[PDB]
């Protein structure tokens, strides 16, 4: 839904790296290079951001007040 | 117009359309096989051991 605060396996803070990851991928990096530029060295950290499906932007199209 | 009974017929002609086979009988045109998975180029060791 929303980016997890910590990695599940080790407790590395990964929640502050989602917008940086999207800005690196829009700047035409490879996903492996974009995960290197964030310092995600263990693949436990690296699947937390690689495989994240961000359902909150789809879930906020139904935003109620529309005002 | 007496409409007498005539004799028995000799045979039978039968007209029907024939299909065209200049197209078929050609070498077959199958769907091309999808490639087997090939390793991507530019794979490097990204993880270096700590310390
Ligand atoms: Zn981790």
């Amino acid at each position: 839904m929303i980016i997890p605060v910590r990695c599940f396996t080790c407790g590395k803070i990964v929640g502050n790296k989602w917008e940086a990851y999207l800005g690196l991928l829009q700047a035409e990096y490879t996903e492996g290079d974009a995960l290197d530029a964030l310092g995600l060295k263990r693949y436990c950290c690296r699947r937390m951001l690689l495989a994240h499906v961000d359902l909150i932007e789809k879930l906020l199209n139904y935003a109620p007040l529309e005002k | 117009g007496g409409l007498t009974c005539a004799s028995a017929p000799q045979g039978t002609l039968r007209i029907l359309e024939g299909p065209q086979q200049s197209l078929s009988g050609s070498p077959l045109q199958p769907i091309p096989a999808s490639p087997p998975p090939q390793i991507p180029p530019g794979l490097r060791p990204r993880f270096c051991a700590f310390g």
